[PDB]
């Protein structure tokens, strides 16, 4: 059970650390987070009280290091950083562990959510998502734009998310119009799957990672990515049979997590209305239309 | 964006462009079966592309043959509209390819757009216009070599026969809306109108009657007459 420990709490500020939220008044002795789950990646994240403007976090995984929160006045927020001394940290950790400075990552035994969440998510991708090569942990906030949006201007500062547009020629055979317009899955088997995500882990990843910084942070392009993503496979008439369950259950999850108070923002009418009750899919996915008709019955 | 009554005159600007009505492409005669159950029997159809400018018609004859074992044909039709449509401007040197393409149908949109990504540079647009071009097929010359078509084949007309010698493109394309607008109202009256007088021919190398300037006059006074009527009756005002 891993720590990512806080200098200190300069500012009011609210905590996010994976679905889980703390308040933290200006000041307050807060010195972090204990009893992190090891096997999954994490995501801590910030809203400060003084501007709901700007939720920012990072991503990391604490097998890949030893990661502290620290405020920087200059740039006013809360920072990742590694600490490569060891023994310097566990060090500090003992201590703020002995004062109780530390609040506990509050699982519930029974509960599976987070891995439910993240179970194709991986830190090597999500590095290649956001490239900032000389850190192990990877930064989003509510402002960065993706490569894709970019196209429609910081390049460094972008989600490098798979583009994805059903009117290219990457998604489009010459002499297959219609039927690759009308049918998806040439683009979805051939050209991601066999030739870009390599497999379906690959791309449920980036799916469930465009999801959770879409919930997060309110990342519109990643709202846009993963929507896109399940368009793409309901839109196919030949998936194979065992990704259909597995979507079927990360999209349960996804639909089980969201704020109720989101839905009318996070969650593209035409693209569930479509992928419910329309697409090739419309009879594959029994656990998301049970939850999406029980919880969000207006959207459809 | 869209084409509308703001942006009229753009049609008849150096742009070269296209208009596309694919509104005859998909045509049946439905019919009772033996056993009493309804039945359609496809006919030949048309695509119907139009420069407003220069008035060169590019029809598009769709042979019966189009549609033998396909299914969804009002969707296939939509499809098989925009790979002519492609095909005709691959066909065509660049410096006579249009620089936009206007669909009178927005559901031309998707298919003309998936068909033309290897011509980024060429618009495809939608119109707010009601454009009366699903009355080509009462041009008796147009429906002519439609329906005899045994394969398919594209024909090459001039829609407004010699009238650009005497008046504008904008004048031209008002008259051809206002025959069209006529021939889809009331089909009879119309044809009526336009082949009364016997004196009056269509030359072989024509689709309309040599007019006079004056005799053009009467002509549209009484095909607005005609559309003006068949309105109030329609809506009893």
């Amino acid at each position: 059970m891993n720590t990512v420990p806080f200098t200190s709490a300069p500012i009011e500020v609210t905590i996010g650390i994976d679905q889980y939220s703390f308040n933290v008044k200006e000041n307050q002795p807060f010195h972090g987070i204990k009893d992190i789950p090891i096997g999954h990646v994490h995501v801590i994240h910030f809203q400060h009280a003084d501007n709901s403007s700007m939720r920012y976090g990072y991503w990391f995984d604490c097998r890949m290091g030893n990661f502290y929160i620290q405020y920087d006045p200059k740039d006013g927020l809360y920072k990742m950083m590694e600490e490569r001394d060891g023994a310097k940290f566990e060090n500090i950790v003992h201590n703020f562990k002995e004062r109780q400075m530390m609040v506990s990552y509050p699982k519930i035994d029974e509960d599976d959510t987070w891995y439910n969440l993240t179970e194709f998510v991986q830190m090597d991708k999500i590095r290649k998502i956001v490239r900032k090569d000389e850190n192990q942990f990877s930064y989003v906030d509510s402002s960065m734009t993706t490569v894709q949006e970019n196209e429609l201007s910081d390049p460094a500062h972008s989600l490098n998310y798979t583009v994805i547009n059903f009117k290219s020629r990457e998604a489009i055979r010459p002499g297959h119009e219609m039927e690759d317009f009308l049918d998806k899955s040439y683009y979805l088997n051939t050209v991601m799957l066999q030739g870009i995500f390599k497999n379906s882990s690959n791309y449920f990843g980036e799916l469930q990672f465009a999801f959770l910084n879409a919930m997060f942070f309110g990342n519109y392009g990643s709202s846009l990515q993963w929507h896109a993503m399940i368009e793409l496979i309901c839109s196919s008439a030949t998936v194979p049979k065992h990704m259909l369950d597995k979507l079927d259950e990360i999209l349960y999850y996804q639909i089980k997590t969201l704020p109720e108070q989101y839905s009318d923002i996070l969650l593209n009418e035409r693209v569930w209305n479509i992928c419910l009750y329309s697409s090739f899919q419309k009879n594959s996915l029994h656990n998301t239309e049970k939850i999406m008709e029980n919880k969000y019955p207006e959207l459809l | 964006g869209a084409m509308n009554s703001s942006n009229y005159a753009e049609l008849f600007n150096n742009d070269i462009k296209l208009f596309v009505d694919d509104t005859n492409v998909y045509r049946v005669t439905v019919h009772k079966t033996f056993e009493g159950n309804v039945a359609t029997k496809a006919i030949n159809g048309c695509i119907f592309t139009l420069n407003p400018k220069t008035g060169h018609l590019f029809l598009k004859i769709i042979h019966t043959s189009v549609w033998a074992g396909q299914k969804r044909l009002s969707q296939l039709a939509k499809w098989k509209t925009a790979e002519e449509v492609s095909a005709l401007v691959r066909s065509l040197p660049k410096e006579e390819q249009p620089k936009q393409i206007i669909v009178t149908r927005k559901a031309m949109l998707d298919p003309l757009e998936v068909h033309m990504l290897d011509f980024p540079n060429i618009a495809i647009r939608p119109t707010e216009l009601r454009l009366p071009f699903s009355a080509a097929m009462s041009i008796d010359k147009l429906s002519d070599v439609v329906m005899k078509a045994t394969e398919p084949q594209m024909v090459l007309f001039n829609i407004y026969d010699d009238w650009l010698d005497r008046i504008s493109s904008y004048t031209a394309f008002s008259r051809l809306t206002l025959l069209l607008r006529a021939l889809k109202t009331n089909e009879e009256s119309a044809k009526m109108i336009l082949l009364s007088d016997p004196t009056i021919t269509i030359k072989s190398y024509h689709l309309w009657p040599s007019f006079t300037d004056e005799q053009w006059i009467t002509i549209e006074s009484q095909m607005r007459d005609l559309i003006l009527t068949e309105y109030g009756r329609k809506y009893n005002v």
